[PDB]
């Protein structure tokens, strides 16, 4: 048998069990996203510790980031958001940088996944 | 060692030679398995997802010590006239169950097993309460003797009747019939299961209504009167403040439905039945959903033990006159259950184990659905008088009014209990006896004018 | 008590009510029922003036197998 | 002739409720409907009670149809006036409508299969404490269903070897555990130091992973005051979600907590056990559609759907129209699902389904299927019955997902081309292979009792 | 999707032809528009600042799809006589109410439109209440047939009398006053709107008071006398 | 002083124009909680005055939504930010997840620019 190491080896949610993603893979998703009618929108952050309170209830610290710009309403081309994303990565070369979507008829996110790290 | 895979269940849960101890509860259950299983595998399979069992192998097993903590069938027997059926026989240790708690054993025994794809049908019989965890309940909260001496009632059976067809009646016409059948001569008056509170009529005043009622229809007789008040709600601070507001008008009954209510809130209610001196009387709705079939479901024998030991001093048991030879068996032997203190095995009356109650108080069993004069003698020779006789159509239908309906009834009840005290027969005499004491009643008659004679 | 391959009450024939005996059609005593505790001219010791009387097998309901006409168990 | 009204308009706050009967030989069919439609409401078909107005309380039947392919089975529908009913009680209905029918001995079997709740008398029910949006915000967690596990042996472990399990199951890769159902207070184990050891537990696998983890805490209990005493408890300690058993708890007692849940921020999950004690034959009893839609008007978050390749009975075409009537918010009729009305939720949240039963990393595929990423799958044996740890077999659950959430991303199929899906994901997963190894050949094929 | 800038209300807010739903608030105002603003957008106006809108375009709009929650004017008629009055109709959805508060439907469908500087007057006419939203509500305690049957009278109306103007009176001679009037033979007897809690007089002793003389009048005449 | 002369059939119309009260009716009123000295203490903020916005559309957003305009809003230099006054507790937002969430937004936004600030 083995033993999976315990010693500094975090995680960020979805497909970060699966092997390193690529940029065919990258905009592969984005066209996902595009076929089913959702708006995209990025969100950079320098840090993703989390923090409770004592007492309430399903509340924890460290869940909004900030927002890019604005969402890319309107927008039925992938390329235009891969140029926005080497925008971003120009800009602040020392934060996390992600990727969202949103579905106006149930109000709800669809995804979300990181494609930059420090 | 640890051997990830998948094994049969006849390997560590088929005991053929075991001997089971004093501390320990048993079951019997009635089993169909599909084309295919042997009945071996079929009963232990029952037993293992019902204890402590997956499907396959795990590591944390090896620091708990099973052999302690496991459930066993220790016999299988073939049905005679059928051809795919069986009855098997499982014993559970004492150390599984929480005291105190009825919900916890209905769903220890009966929580999954009656869904696998591996049976067609499933039915439980029986069980066997050890004198060790039945102490740990309250029981009834006063029992028949206590009931008795707080009524000051002795030698003959109960009446009662109850508000047949008659709902969209205002509050005030409501305790009016109350107060006229009260009159009349009887003892208790129910009420309508399907009646909390609705627009045409609130509980508050209800509440009001038949309380007036009660003590002016009490003074005029110097005898005790009562009423059953429903306190079924939806959540548990509506049925607590029922409850209460009963007891502060001085009432002596209340009423409540535990089947489609729960067992949780009726052990609640049974506590504060005991704490503040109060009757409680229990309806049995939606049953038939159970156990009617005879392949599949719970017997209502079952059911009968677990309202023993959860709380209750009335319980509705059905007619028994009207059953032919052969059954009939089954209710003499379930009211016995209800009843006694020591039974014995009896196959021929379908009891499956012996039963102790060690000093447990008895509950008073109820008989009720279309019954009329001339059925008196059969059910003062079957049941005896340790019961109470509900009365419908039989007491608003009579031809003068609610009042002289009554009076009908108390006569015949005390000229039957009068020549039982005689030595004269109840079974063959019959008909003849209400003929004699109708020559000089008018009430008892006419009543025999709309009623024929049995046969 | 019920017509063929039918639940209706074969007396009320699906009514609930039937006719008074006592005074058969008159809601009149026709003798001195009992003795000297009625005589023969009031309304019917019975039915008192309606000719009219609840059926013995439905109570009321026109149909047999009920929580009206049957026993229980 | 009058309990039957083949003409009857029903209105638009009624409701309705549809049987399949069996009568007696001889018995005519349209007679039977009427005698169902009386015994129900008040038990008359003449008028010698009434003249004290009537009529405006009484139900009426004003459908028959045959069944298809059997000789001897009808469909009764039957309406029922509006104030009949108390306002936000599930258990007055259920008294009301069946509580006398099913002792009818000029029948020999019934079984009520749908009802129609009207706009009107559902606004009076509180309904789900937060749903599933509010619930999705709340964890930070989309794009994916969502994993869990629960622990074994049951009955027989102490409350430190109890936590050990929970870390290391939940440093692996999982989002929930679970205790048996049948676990409250037992003399080998109590409650208050299971409930601190778990919640250490929590804390140390949270401060590893960097993602908000959880675990369901059981709070039934034999009295109210117990069940109301384990809930503040889990509050004071700062805990998300709790667990309880409805149908062998009662209605009364799970309104109560639905209220104290949504008074203090909780998240409630239910579990229905002793079900298949009512809904298993298929001419007797009531169906699980109908025990839906009263739990979902009572209020939970979550609730058990069942598999279809499990140990427990379950047919496709059925799940398929009880998840959306669960799930949807208007829902039209389609008798090939067992939809026999329409209905509209006028803006009620909805209710996360669950599968559970016997299952393994050969089933995702088809799992992914059937349930979108709208659910949530749980695996006991599957984890703890891995050939090295509870770590190791976690990971391995978790990668066989994450690579059929991308097969389907990609546009590939997941029926026809599912075990290269796994073998082309073994390749490079250590801990993939060994499971995939020991359980090649364990399914479930038997034939189905309720059919249809 | 995002255009910064000012438009018209009569673009969005004015449905000629929409057929209204049975779950569905309505209204009816008469308005008198100034001189400059055509009928149609005064009435679009109203409907928007009522239900959802502002006065110069927002980006957080496209992510909640409007259409599902928005107020809608569907008619307009002239008032004869009158030569700038007209009636006018707006529809409310049911999922912008809160249930069984009074408060919340009136300070939404009149909260702030009273006083625009394009209007010179407006009138509240009639409401439709569905009958989902009344079913969240209590209604009166009792009612009518409930108050009959606990005071046992039947048949004819009931009578009243409140004392005219005495005050600067005592406990005891108001009491005095009320038990005269109860025997006299009336059924009710009312107080004064204006009479709290006062130098002259305060409330526990003239409830004492009131309470003593209310029993002496019933005792003499064997009926039920409230205040 | 107000309940029955507005009804008045001898007059066409009537309007209210001004109260005197004097000192010896006044001393028997609270007042305001605080006042204005207090508050600009208690806030520290002194010179120029304080700014606001309201949060748009009315009725129609979810609770996340509302308390991620909150923060980009508040994190701009605005002191305060309010809800609408018909916004009490619907069927598209209850009030305990809004207040949690603005919460949140609240103590986030202040630890960045290094001010106080409310809603
Ligand atoms: O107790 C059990 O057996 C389970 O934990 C499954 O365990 P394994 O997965 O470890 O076998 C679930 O409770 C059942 O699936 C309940 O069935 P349902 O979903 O029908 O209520
Ligand atoms: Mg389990
Ligand atoms: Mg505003």
């Amino acid at each position: 048998m083995q033993v999976w190491n315990p010693i500094d080896n975090p995680k960020f949610e979805t497909l970060s069990y699966l092997p390193p993603l690529t940029d065919n893979q990258i905009a592969r998703e984005i066209d996902y996203m595009l076929r089913n009618k959702w708006i995209p929108c990025l969100e950079f952050d320098p840090s993703g510790t989390i923090t409770t309170l004592p007492g309430q209830p399903g509340y924890y610290g460290g869940r909004y980031w900030t927002m890019w710009k604005l969402p890319m309403f309107g927008c039925n081309n992938a390329g235009y958001v891969l140029r926005e994303i080497e925008h971003c990565k120009n800009a602040y070369p020392g934060c996390f940088i992600r990727v969202l979507g949103f579905d106006n008829i149930r109000q709800v996110q669809c995804c979300a996944f990181i494609v930059h790290k420090p | 060692g640890f051997k990830a895979g998948v094994k049969d269940y006849r390997l560590t849960y088929y005991t053929p030679d075991y001997e089971t101890k004093d501390t320990d509860i048993l079951a019997a259950f009635r089993m169909t398995p599909q084309p295919g299983v042997p009945p071996e595998e079929a009963g232990a399979a029952v037993a293992a997802e019902s204890s402590t069992g997956t499907w396959t192998t795990v590591w944390t097993d090896g620091l708990t010590s099973l052999d302690r903590y496991k459930g066993r069938c220790y016999d299988i027997e073939p049905v005679a006239g059928e051809e795919n059926q069986y009855i098997a026989y499982v014993a559970y240790p004492l150390d599984l169950f929480e005291e105190g708690s009825v919900t916890n054993m209905f769903t220890s025994i009966v929580g999954n097993v009656f869904g696998f794809k591996a049976l067609r049908a499933l039915r439980l019989e029986d069980l066997r309460i050890p004198p060790a965890y039945s102490k740990t309940f309250q029981g009834p909260p006063h029992g028949i003797q206590v009931e008795r001496d707080k009524l000051n009632k002795y030698g003959r059976p109960l009446l009662g009747c109850t508000i047949k067809p008659k709902l969209g009646l205002s509050a005030k016409n409501y305790g009016r019939a109350v107060y006229e059948c009260l009159r009349g001569g009887l003892d208790f008056t129910k009420d309508d299961e399907n009646v909390n509170s609705q627009p045409f009529m609130r509980w508050r005043d209800r509440f009001l209504f038949v309380a007036e009622a009660i003590f002016k229809s009490q003074a005029e007789t110097g005898e005790i009167k009562g009423h059953y008040l429903n306190a079924t709600a939806g959540t548990c601070e509506e049925m607590m403040k029922r409850a209460q507001f009963a007891r502060e008008l001085g009432m002596p009954i209340v009423m409540h439905d535990y089947l489609t209510g729960g067992f949780t809130a009726n052990t609640t209610l049974a506590h504060y039945c005991r704490d503040n001196g109060l009757l409680l009387h229990i309806h049995r709705a939606m049953h038939a959903v159970i156990d009617r079939q005879r392949n599949h479901g719970i017997h209502f024998r079952v059911l009968a033990k677990a309202l023993r030991m959860s709380g209750g001093d009335h319980i509705h048991s059905g007619t028994v006159v009207g059953k032919l030879e052969g059954e009939r068996e089954v209710t003499l032997g379930f009211v016995d259950l209800l009843r006694d203190d020591y039974i014995e095995k009896d196959r021929s009356r379908g009891i499956y184990f012996t039963q102790d109650w060690v000093s447990m108080p008895g509950v008073l069993p109820v008989a009720s659905g279309g019954i009329h004069v001339w059925h008196m003698p059969a059910l003062t020779e079957i049941f005896g008088d340790d019961s109470v006789l509900q009365f419908g159509g039989g007491t608003l239908g009579h031809p003068w009014g609610n009042a002289p309906g009554a009076v009908a009834n108390r006569v015949a009840l005390e000229a039957c209990v009068q020549a039982r005290n005689e030595g004269r027969d109840l079974a063959r005499e019959g008909n003849d006896i209400i003929r004699e004491a109708s020559k000089w009643s008018p009430e008892l008659a006419a009543a025999c004018e709309v009623w024929k004679e049995i046969k | 008590g019920t017509k063929p391959n039918s639940l209706v009450c074969a007396n009320c024939e699906g009514e609930g009510c039937v006719a008074c005996s006592q005074c058969k059609g008159g809601g009149v005593n026709l003798i001195d029922h009992f003795n000297g505790q009625f005589k023969a001219g009031a309304l019917c010791w019975l039915c008192r003036g309606k000719k009219e009387v609840l059926c013995g097998d439905c109570n009321g309901a026109g149909f047999i197998g009920g929580f009206l006409s049957t026993f229980d168990e």
